């Protein structure tokens, strides 16, 4: 085609999906990680993950509102996951890598995955 | 604004 | 923060919330535009419109499956610039300008109005 | 990946 595109449009709507997330605004499930709850918006896991994309295409989950992940999962590792769905930034810290990548991959989230195994055999 |  | 940035990670998802759009995947509303209608995600419209931002927001709006727009709105008009909202990518053309302009200030996406003014000037 |  012969159109035109605007740079900064895909990060300014994301900027905003994070801020009606931050402002809890049409916010349609909530992750449950053992003891830690997160509010999301569906259409933004599916966006980012495997594995949500794979739950929210469901015929049955695609209409559930609380989703429990795997109990080994680390709520401060999924924490970190659904900002960086948010923003685009991963706050990848060496004490926080193992359990960052774990998370990653039950997400089915490929270049975070690939970003922490570069990270891990640049330490040893 | 650009020419993708 | 010393966080690490996916450069590619808004466009992504972009890319997949427009998918998700075509295979009308968690679609939630339906805008209708005289005798079109179009299906939508809520939250792309809110993140990409200050009129979707203040229409979901309202307290009553905010549960409407069907938003009916002025009768003065183009179906064309509105449909690039719905195509716009999940690309980026903005098909203005000699033959539509008037309609997408009319359509963007209406719709109050600001930085689509200034390319159409721009352009407009730049043919007189 | 970047550092912003
Ligand atoms: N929503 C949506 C969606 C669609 Cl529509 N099409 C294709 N992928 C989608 N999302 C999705 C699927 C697999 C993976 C990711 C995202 C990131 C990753 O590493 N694996
Ligand atoms: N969703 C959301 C949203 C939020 Cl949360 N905060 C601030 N603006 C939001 N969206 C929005 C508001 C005003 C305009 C646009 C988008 C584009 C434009 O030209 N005007
Ligand atoms: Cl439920
Ligand atoms: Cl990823
Ligand atoms: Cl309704
Ligand atoms: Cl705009």
């Amino acid at each position: 085609d012969s159109c035109i595109q605007f740079t900064r449009h895909a990060s300014d709507v994301l900027l905003n999906l994070n801020r009606l997330r931050s402002r809890d605004i049409l916010t349609d499930v909530v992750i449950v990680v053992s003891r830690e709850q997160f509010r999301a918006h569906k259409t933004v896991l599916m966006a980012c993950s495997g594995l949500f994309y794979s739950i929210f295409t469901d015929q049955l989950k695609c209409n559930l509102s609380v989703i429990n992940l795997d109990p080994e999962i680390n709520p401060e590792g999924f924490c970190i996951l659904l900002d960086f769905m948010y923003t685009s930034r991963l706050n990848l810290r060496e004490g926080n890598i193992m359990a960052v990548m774990a998370t990653a991959m039950y997400l089915q989230m490929e270049h975070v995955v690939d970003t922490c195994r570069k990270f891990i055999k640049a330490s040893e | 604004w650009v020419i993708p």
